[PDB]
């Protein structure tokens, strides 16, 4: 039944990841401790509950978090694209190659980038940090504890990406095609969400995306329309394309400026390797050059937006 | 599939994880290397005065540890047994140097030299109690 | 004439010497790690005492270089201020244990507790000079 | 003119080390210091001699002196080889292209191996370890200091083993003949050398290659008379048997047992990594592993001679 097996595992590509991450739930909630003091429990939980409240340290079993949840979210995507995404794509009247392809790439792009844009506006919205408040950033700045929500926003986007960025250097199929770009992109999201963990601009983590996130999704939105022709798809792009310049740009030139001036002003800036703080002057070139590389990236992407965008308008 | 690009790949992102996480860590346990800065004052034939001076993050444990490592490592006993005395300076809160260079007296100060001279260390060591070594 | 062969050979050579020379220095420099294994003695509410046990390579100062960075990366005085006190044993000469496991006194004992309990600490320190970090 | 001097440089091998070392010694004998106050001195002479007196420290003027010696030891062979010993192989009738390549090379061995063991031999004899004294091994162990000619042997042997190692994997030409078991033997012994000086084995390491310098120097004047046909071959290599036989392998069985048993006994075997002595039970593996590499090789090596030895008397 091996040899069955694996033939049903090359008809899916889900069958593995599921059971792996099955048979470690299974195992995990089979009756006994369902706490800290249990191996499963630092593969299937954030750990490191300072005392009994919502303050969560770090350690090792971050790690092992964040694979774990690769693990899974091969599962996620896998079943998601195919069960659900090539129904979407055939009982819907499409007839091409790369319009089939990219067609299941936007709409999973759409589903995991729509979950993970208003829990990110959730997770800063019962903070300090409501509607992107550059001051919450800096005014507690050691932050060793994170929220249980917060915590767990940061090491599910490192999962997720970091299964991004293996399945990249994995070449199964699909060799070549916007990969310089995306490789640049995967890169600098997986080295800003590891240093914005570890060096404890964690509240400066969570506004990034949030942008990156909703952005993403009206973007996938308005390319999904796009395929399937509707004659709604330009209202939908005018629609991404003020709310890309609104986010993308205004909101993160607003924290590049904040890192800049309140980075300094607000909270503490004399370097204290004992009291384990880093916000002094040598880190503020780190994450200015960090938040300079991403508006970069959006940069050469509204130029193409806009390219398209004028193109399209006299076409 | 070449696995073995992913595994190079991943097992220098780990190197990465863990070389940044031992970063954290010596610069934690043994900060005062980079905070406190020791100063030797000379005196007569073979003892020394020690103190640090840094920020605010030269508390005194920093300058505890800095003047002990200077004394521990820069007297070798098994040439010539040496003799020290510590001295705390019993009215300066803990934390207490400025970020500028108007920095004034120090937590600690301590008396360290060979036993040629130990009437001296008993000179320069008031009433304090005198550690051998 | 393959020249990058032999450019690889050399640089690993070199790298093995500097290994090895830095395996030399700090052996030596924090030996105390090697031959001092420090014993924590419990005690009441926050204090403990402190002292070292080995064999001869573990003079006086090994245990004094011990001791010290117990106490002072045991007990992290930004959350509260400690106290301590260290007490020399003044007949036992500072090379002074067997190979055996009957090693006896040793040559400095610490007592170090925080500020909650500080008279604890001035009742197991007697009337030795108290220092406040 | 440049071009020329490439072209004498491709006539000979020698011009351009001789250069180097002569520029060097030109520079650093110009009127001055000639003492410890110059780079100069730290690449033409041993270093860190304590006090004023005939002790000898070690550090990095050690590698300096080693790296410029081996730059001066392949002027030697260059120099010697060709000026000298091609003279040697035309102005005696020898006929053919294996004969005179070893011929050439067997009398360079018996030059430099018959000039390092007399003088290996002279070292052991004003010292307190007169033929083979295996209690001053190990009376004063830490010995971080080394008398001048004592030095001088020791930092002498590494350069001109490491020059050997070097061209061994610079392959100029003559690809492969017997590079295993001289690989073996060249790595064995730079490795011997580095570690004995380093770790204070040094009056350990003055018996062992006094052994294999005039054990060489027979063997070599046996092979050279071989090519050499003169009948009186068979008397040498004899005696270069029984030479074999007695010193290395009597010797070095004496100086194995010598570590087995007087490596406890005699001087300080508690370690202390303060005092900077590392003879203890750790390091009684290492140095018998070593010393048992050596024996080994050597023991490959009699089987070898003695497989020759019968087939020639029967022949
Ligand atoms: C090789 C790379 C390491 C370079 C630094 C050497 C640190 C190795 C241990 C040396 C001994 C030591 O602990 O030195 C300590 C200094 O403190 C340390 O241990 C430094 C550890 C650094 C480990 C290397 C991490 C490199 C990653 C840097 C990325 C961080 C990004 C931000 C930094 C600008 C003090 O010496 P001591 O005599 O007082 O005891
Ligand atoms: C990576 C390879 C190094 C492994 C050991 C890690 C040493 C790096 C510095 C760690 C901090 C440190 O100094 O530890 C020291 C321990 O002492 C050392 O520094 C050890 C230095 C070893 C350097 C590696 C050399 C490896 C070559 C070994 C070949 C030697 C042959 C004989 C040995 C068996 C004590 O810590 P502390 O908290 O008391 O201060
Ligand atoms: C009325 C609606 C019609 C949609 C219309 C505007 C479409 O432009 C065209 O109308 C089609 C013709 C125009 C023409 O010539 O007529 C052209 O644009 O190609 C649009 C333009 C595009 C250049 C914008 C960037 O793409 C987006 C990538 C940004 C970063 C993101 O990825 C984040 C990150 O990575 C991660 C997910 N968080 O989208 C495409 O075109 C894409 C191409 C794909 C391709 O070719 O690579 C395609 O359409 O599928
Ligand atoms: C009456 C005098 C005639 C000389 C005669 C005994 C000669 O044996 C023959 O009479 C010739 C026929 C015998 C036959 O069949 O009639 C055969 O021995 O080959 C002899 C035998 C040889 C096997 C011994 C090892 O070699 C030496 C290498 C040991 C380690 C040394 O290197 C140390 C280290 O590296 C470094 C330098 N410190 O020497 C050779 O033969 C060598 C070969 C070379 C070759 O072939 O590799 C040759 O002669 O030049
Ligand atoms: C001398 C002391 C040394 C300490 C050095 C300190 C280093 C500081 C590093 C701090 C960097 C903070 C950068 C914030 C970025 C957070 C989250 C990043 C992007 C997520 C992007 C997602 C977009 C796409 C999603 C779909
Ligand atoms: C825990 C403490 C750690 C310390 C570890 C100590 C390592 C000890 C190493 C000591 C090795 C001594 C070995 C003697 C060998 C000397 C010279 C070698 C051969 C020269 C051969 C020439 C033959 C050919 C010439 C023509």
């Amino acid at each position: 039944i091996w040899f069955s097996f694996r033939e049903i595992s090359y008809r899916h590509a889900w069958i593995a990841p599921l059971m792996i991450l099955i048979a470690v739930y299974s195992a995990y909630f089979t009756s006994g401790n369902t706490t800290k003091t249990n191996v499963l429990h630092r593969f299937v939980a954030v750990s490191y509950q300072i005392g009994d409240t919502n303050a969560y340290g770090k350690g090792i079993n971050d790690l092992c978090f964040v694979f774990y949840y690769m693990i899974f979210f091969t599962f996620l995507r896998e079943f998601l694209m195919d069960v659900v995404i090539r129904p979407f794509a055939i009982r819907l009247h499409v007839t091409s190659k790369h319009r089939i392809k990219r067609i299941m790439e936007q709409m999973y792009a759409i589903f995991y980038t729509g979950v993970s844009g208003p829990f990110g506006i959730y997770c800063m919205y019962h903070s300090d940090l409501w509607f992107f408040n550059t001051k919450a950033m800096y005014r507690t700045y050691p932050d060793f504890t994170n929220p249980f929500l917060f915590k767990v926003f940061y090491l599910g986007q490192a999962a997720f990406w970091a299964q991004q960025a293996c399945i990249l250097v994995l070449q199964l199929e699909k060799p070549r095609k916007d990969h310089n770009e995306l490789t640049f992109h995967h890169i600098v999201t997986l080295l800003l969400i590891w240093s914005s963990y570890v060096f404890h601009f964690t509240k400066m983590g969570l506004p990034i995306y949030i942008t990156m996130d909703v952005s993403d999704f009206l973007l996938s939105f308005s390319k999904t329309l796009n395929y399937l022709d509707s004659g709604l798809a330009f209202f939908s792009f005018a629609i991404f394309v003020v709310a890309w310049i609104y986010l993308r740009h205004y909101i993160n030139l607003k924290i590049l400026w904040s890192v800049l001036t309140q980075f300094r002003t607000e909270g503490n800036y004399v370097l204290n390797f004992a009291t384990q703080q880093y916000k002094c002057w040598i880190s503020l070139p780190i994450v200015f050059v960090l938040i300079g590389a991403l508006q970069l990236v959006n940069l050469y992407w509204l130029f193409l937006i806009f390219r398209v965008l004028y193109r399209i308008l006299w076409r | 599939p070449k696995i073995f690009n992913l595994f190079r790949v991943c097992f220098i992102s780990l190197l990465l994880i863990a070389a940044v996480e031992y970063f954290k860590y010596g610069t934690r346990i043994n900060y005062e290397w980079f905070h406190c800065t020791p100063i030797k004052e000379p005196q007569s034939g073979s003892v020394i005065k020690l103190w640090a001076r840094g920020g605010p993050s030269c508390d005194k444990r920093g300058e505890y540890k800095t003047i002990v490592k200077r004394i521990t490592r820069d007297y070798e006993p098994n040439d010539e047994h040496l003799s020290f005395c510590i001295i705390e300076n019993d009215n300066v809160p803990p934390v207490h140097y400025p970020i500028h260079e108007d920095k004034g007296e120090p937590g600690y100060v301590a008396y360290v030299g060979y036993d040629t001279d130990s009437e001296l260390v008993q000179e320069l060591c008031a009433d304090s109690t005198i550690y051998h070594m």
